[PDB]
């Protein structure tokens, strides 16, 4: 589980600052 | 330039940043123009992490560099999985082997003054084979990377 929370925030954090950088 | 896919471009900015981290600047020419502007936006993203994961982040013990290298490995495998490559999400790479450092830093059973220059080379090694062709498709890190992120 701890992999898959790390992963998905860091995903999060990657998608939006493709959008807002 | 389109030869900034290639490993050893990947590598330099891996160290880098980690440099970065750890706060040892390397004396010489400094680093690049490209190193120059990931690493500010790369903390950025690293602060946030490390704020919104805390309690997930407080729950694992990075105690080696293979555990480093596995756990790295497991994350990026499922950050990726749905097949997407962007910009940002590359400057999330680098803000995790940032987090991963200060880890070890703290909590590596037998540390090693070389063990960012591993940390890096599992870095640059996933950047590469993962992403190493959508980063050419983009324009590298000098045509693709730097003018999203340099300052307008």
């Amino acid at each position: 589980r701890r992999v898959v929370q790390i992963a998905a925030g860091l995903r999060r954090a990657g998608d939006q600052l493709e959008k807002y950088g | 330039g389109m030869t900034d896919c290639e490993f050893g471009y990947i590598y330099r900015l891996a160290q880098d940043y980690l440099q970065c981290v750890l706060q040892i600047p390397q004396p010489g020419s400094g680093p690049s123009k490209t190193s120059r502007v990931l690493q500010n936006v790369a903390f950025s993203v690293q602060k946030e992490v490390e704020k919104n994961l805390k309690s997930c982040l407080d729950n694992v013990n990075v105690v080696s560099v293979d555990t480093a290298r596995t756990l790295f490995n497991q994350v990026m495998e499922k950050e990726f999985e749905d097949g997407i490559i962007n910009w940002g999400r590359i400057v999330t790479i680098f803000a995790f082997e940032g987090i991963l450092i200060k880890k070890l830093l703290r909590q590596q059973i037998a540390p090693d003054v070389d063990t960012y220059k591993e940390i890096s080379y599992f870095v640059a090694e996933f950047i590469m084979n993962n992403t190493g062709e959508w980063i050419r498709q983009n324009g590298g890190w000098e045509n693709g990377f730097v003018k999203k992120f340099e300052p307008k």
